[PDB]
């Protein structure tokens, strides 16, 4: 119940509830892909709460956001824009700061206790899949 | 936990002793602190007693104890949340308003002992 | 103007301002629930921002939101669930998040200044409420 | 503040429970520490005791004032000499050799303390 | 030190109250922490009360134990076992299910605790 | 990349991307001001993020916020309200506490490196703005 | 809060001094730092002044005085404003640009009296 | 030290800015923190001014006493009060309400203070 | 940088306040820290004065020198030598008694200060 | 609570006794000007006590302090030892208590930001019964 | 040999010399209590000059001052704050409280770091609160 | 000024003023000895108000108070303070002469100054001592 | 890997060496009750290691000791010098150890909030030790 | 003169000591293994003591007891968890080696204040490890 | 107790341990007197364990130490510890002695007390060295 433990986890359910939002926003595909970021990242806050007595996200989870990753790239052409282009971008938007601030809680608590490096990992590719996301949505 | 409620003898309550404690223990478990099976709560009425130093007064008081580890929101929030049970289970005594209040007291966690028989 | 005082009337601040999006959201019951629950939010705030010049919210209030929570127990049957459920329950996710916040911005203060340990308890009740009631939602 | 006095049953006072009571809830209140109508004192008998390990017959009173915290030292440590003069004063005897008589004064968390009044 | 026993009403003991405390105040003087004659012990039946909110006949027995402070947390610790075993060999069952039987160890404040012998 | 710099320009984000946000819930005017908003907020991230190795917003785009408040002040008459009268006005609420949350991590990096002065006026005036505009949406 | 502004004599104005005054106390007002009467200003009209060594010049500089216990943002916003009345009531003067400048500065406030008569 | 007073056009004194400025300068000597010839003080008159938006006829008395640092809080608050003082019992009226009066106590860095005597 | 200067309406100079002030910009710029064009100074003649406690007639000049924070002590100290030693030659004298003259060197802070150029 | 507060009641407190012996060693006048401050001083430590919830003097009794001082130096011959009669030693022990009271005053201005007014006053007093001690002696 | 061993005799030593000042302006009975108030600081002053080694004052001390207190507090009225000093002799007692007060302070650090000193600080708060009501007593009567 | 240096000026200027009660309660002989001592006190104030600057007490005035010291001690043969109300006064001045000395000696050892100072009030407090038994005696 | 973990097993292990060695030097029933005791000693220094992650000894050792305890305070007359016999020598130096085993458990405890069972168990242990050298004196 | 300076060598010296009592209780072989043991724990002494101004252990040292372990690794066969002390012989080597570790632990805090002892804490090490194999060889055989 | 005192009894009583241990392992005149040193360490551990509030050995306790290494040193001609079974008991204790005295020097430095009890087990670890070398020799 040190500090930084429980601010990582409260940013993290913060992080939840926001993606929670935004997943009634967008299509069937995209609301898969939110609802196995939810359940990842109750995973995470699992391991962070107990100090690493509990596992939390396997390697598997980390490959699986990448391959998305590389799937989005390939169709997002961007020069600079404005967040927000359309509503439903914006939530993601929203949703991808969110995951910044619980990945700068994160690594926090990895600092100090040792823990986290891939929750870490996951939360900034997360905030890379986000950006990507809300592109893709202004785009089509 | 343990709550123990100290009751006046001139106390009248609004209902009886085990519903009062049933209630309290509803109180409490809705908290969310604590498991169901570990509330255990007593009752306890009080013939020789003074209040002040003047008038026929009668008192309420209970003490909640509680493993430490916990916040003070939590805590204040225990308090509380069992003044007002019993609080509404007080129909009067005396011939003044009657004080209600609960303490909620943190024990030490690692010398705690406990067993099953 | 203490450091902490000053993040914690932010923070309360925000969360006003999210359940005043959330009352949009939501039937006229709980929007009255809400708007008393902004009211008390300010007293907390004036509190606060006085460093207990100014007296908070009454032990009534606090006795108000228990009333509510087992009002709202009683219909609530839950296992684990996603946040954000329906797209009113999500709102009232987010805003027990923030709540959740304010609580330990709250804390820090009483901490440090001996202040709000009242507004502290009405805080930690009201994301009990908060979470009731989005449940509420998504099983009506 | 609360304060509680237990008693061995086969302890004899000099007066009884109501006035022990009434003597204590004046030596507290002229400590200037209580408003009046604050102090709530009880007096406990107990029935089932055993004092030490010895066969010989023995008696006890004790008393625990508690009081809410922010008090420094020197107050609490009066309040329980003060207490325990009365306790001490107060008894006539009992057992087999000489009562002993204690005052604990604890604090109780200021923050947490609930109360209201019907 | 003073210990306080509580137990239900509905408890059933191996051995009567009397004997518990005998065997109390045998398990604290044998920690070498206390002299003989200081510890005090009480034991107390309750006769209204609740465990939980499942209707269950439940059956309790807990246990207080309050000594000066001072000491650190291998004794308090052990103190606490050394209690909890001998009230749980006296306890011959009550209620529907196991009983439950604890013991909290806790400090008193050195400085502000009075004691006189009459 | 020191964590305070870190911290004011991840904050700064989630602001740009809440305003984004409510952008889609404005009328024609408000969203080319709030566009103008999400602009200088980028200018104001270049200077933060590189210590003020990046020149920021001009002394002109403070006047032109504090010629948006003469304007909306003169058509806003308030007594106390609550934040969201309606649901659009709900959305520059929020911006508005994050405005100010933005603005307490601006000023830590003024205090601790001598810069963004300009950005938490700025910072400052908007958040002003912001309120104004909720106002005005209600009252409309 | 004292605004004192100071004006070569070989300045222009847009407006009045009475005029100018009005709008930076509005613009001070509508800063919502301050009470509505307590914003005292005055204008100076300097007659005997050099800028720099070299050429006609003007120059037009105000100081405000405030209450400590303000941040840096609202020092700066302060003085932004009133920087961007004053540089617009100029029509010009000399025979190069007009410098306007503003100081905000704060004053004590433990030591600072205050009574009316 | 320094003192300025800047008043009003519009308001009107019960006596000369002379008498004033000399009120102003016994006040500060007799304070004890100053040489008697270093007391320095001028009279202002503001003939362009403004106080507030609300258009109410308005007048106002202001001076700022600047003194070398090093002194501590009583002593530059005490200043400050004196002259206060002084200059309120001075004031007639003016406007159409009371007229404000204030004093500034500032302190001027020492080190880089030069002063020559021509 | 501004500088002000401040004499009573007695104090006979040497030459014209313009010229006095030209010189003033002379040394100013000469520190090397200023701009040429950023200097602004300007003479002020006091009408409304007093010195003192004391009936002898007196004058005096005093300037003071607000520039940007951010410089050091001796930048500052020599700062005001150099105005002053200015400021003392261009006395003739004035009242019955030696002039006295003074500079005070005193910060404005950097970062709120605003300026632009119409 | 905290410890300077208590400290400068203390101290206050302790000032305030004094003075109220040294009254029973002037005239019926220095002993109304007593009295009068007495009950300043009780005003002040309701507000340092209170860490400024509670107001403290006006600037009034500031005030009335300089108008009296001003009246005595007017007639005081202003380097002699204290306690030049008995009544006037009582003075300038009052004196030297009050300015131990300041500086206690002043250590909890420094720390908390109150009692700037207290202060003054106290300094103010500090000077009125150095004065009033020499009236004494010259009387 | 310890600042706050030193500055809390110090501060007793000085409360014993206004004691002993004081017990001139009072009558043969409040003189005898005096007296024994003077020698009992003594014991105190052993007990925190030797840092607990020596012995203080035993319980039976607080009892007495106690039982005093009783005894005046019933012979004293008093319905609002009252100025020190009513009397000359009643002046002497509050200056003597102000000053059991300041070693009470002094006492009090030492028992906060040293952890000595406990009864004592009580004896001086006990005393402070008897030179009060002496003091009304005197004006009363 | 830094703190101790104004605490001790403080102290000491209390100090002067009780003495200067307490000569009004003695003999011709005392009140001159008790006058010296506060002439002295005041130039021991000038020392350590200007952290050394100012030279202090000489070497003779402590040798003085020491012959006064001898002087008395072979007059004067446990006892509470105040036997008599003049005796009561110099007991008053002599705890204060030591609370003086505290604070004068945190001066020298933050500073460096005022040894002989913290020596003569040592001084002075046994004078003062030996003085309020006297009066007892006489 | 924290030093005090570090230092406590590693006097942990010195205890249960000592006690290997002493276990040679007494009879069969002494000697199962010091098998059992280097059994619980390693119980303690997986939990203490492992920083509370595995699970230590249970009440039921404590349990144990307390019993043993008992049974040998009523045959042991309770000054004397360590080491009455060479065989009693063995435990007095054990008994040492286990204290200072204690003292480093103690420091892990107040540290890191684990091990307030082991102390127990090692204060125990003390105890019993101390006993077990008393009785093959008398013996 | 350095605190750790001087723990380290205490402790240094009590392992020497023990070692000289553990080789009275084993064979010919073993004993002048131990006594090998002996001379190299004075050369790390004279180190440390020195702060490295005089030179220790060789690194042939080391090199002998890797050579040694691997001989008696190869001799020693364990499945699982063994008391120490499981014959009187192996039990003073069980104590050796528990010794040498907290030799260990004090060497390690003057290399990593001081920069010296990197070999010495190798050596204190691999001793560790022998030790150990030692007492199981003696139980085996 | 606060943490050096306990450390310092604990090494204390843990050396008297290993005297009691190496007795059995010496002849009758040696046993009689490490007797004597078991019993002069119970004093120290009284003095250490109570802060100085209990006497701890007399000053006679050293001279005693002191006559019985001149009388041995008398007796003893670098080796390795442990030249015999029995001497090797001896460098045990002698090793545990300083490590006694380790902690009780960190109990006087912080509290001042103990300067004897170090200077006793200084003179112990010295006699112990000798006792050791004179079995061997003999």
């Amino acid at each position: 119940k040190d500090s930084p433990i429980i601010e990582a986890n409260g940013t993290l359910d913060e992080l939840t509830s926001f993606i929670g939002e935004a997943k009634h926003y967008v299509d069937e595909e995209m609301k898969g892909i939110l609802e196995e970021i939810q359940n990842d990242i109750y995973k995470i806050m699992g391991e962070i709460g107990s100090k690493g007595k509990i596992e939390g996200i396997s390697e598997e989870r980390i490959a699986w956001l990448l391959k998305l990753i590389l799937r989005y790239m390939e169709m997002v052409n961007l020069s600079f824009v404005l967040p927000g282009g359309t509503l439903e971008s914006a939530k993601l938007d929203v949703c991808r700061t969110i995951a910044r601030r619980a990945l700068r809680k994160v690594l926090t608590v990895t600092r100090e206790f040792g823990i986290g490096a891939e929750a870490a990992a996951y939360l900034l590719a997360l905030s890379d899949l986000l950006f990507l996301l809300a592109r893709v949505i202004e785009i089509e | 936990p343990h709550l123990v409620i100290e009751a006046t003898a001139n106390l009248r309550l609004e209902t009886s002793p085990g519903e009062l404690l049933e209630q309290a223990n509803k109180a409490l478990f809705a908290s969310g602190q604590f498991g169901e099976a570990d509330i255990k709560s007593r009752f306890v009425t009080l013939e020789a007693y003074r209040q002040g130093t003047a008038v026929e007064r009668a008192y309420l008081h209970a003490c909640l104890s509680i493993l430490d580890g916990r916040d003070i929101a939590t805590r204040t929030l225990l308090g509380a949340s069992l003044c007002a049970v019993l609080a509404e289970a007080v129909a009067g005594g005396g011939e003044e308003g009657v004080q209600v209040s609960v303490e909620v007291r943190e024990m030490e966690r690692l010398s705690y002992a406990k067993r099953v028989v």
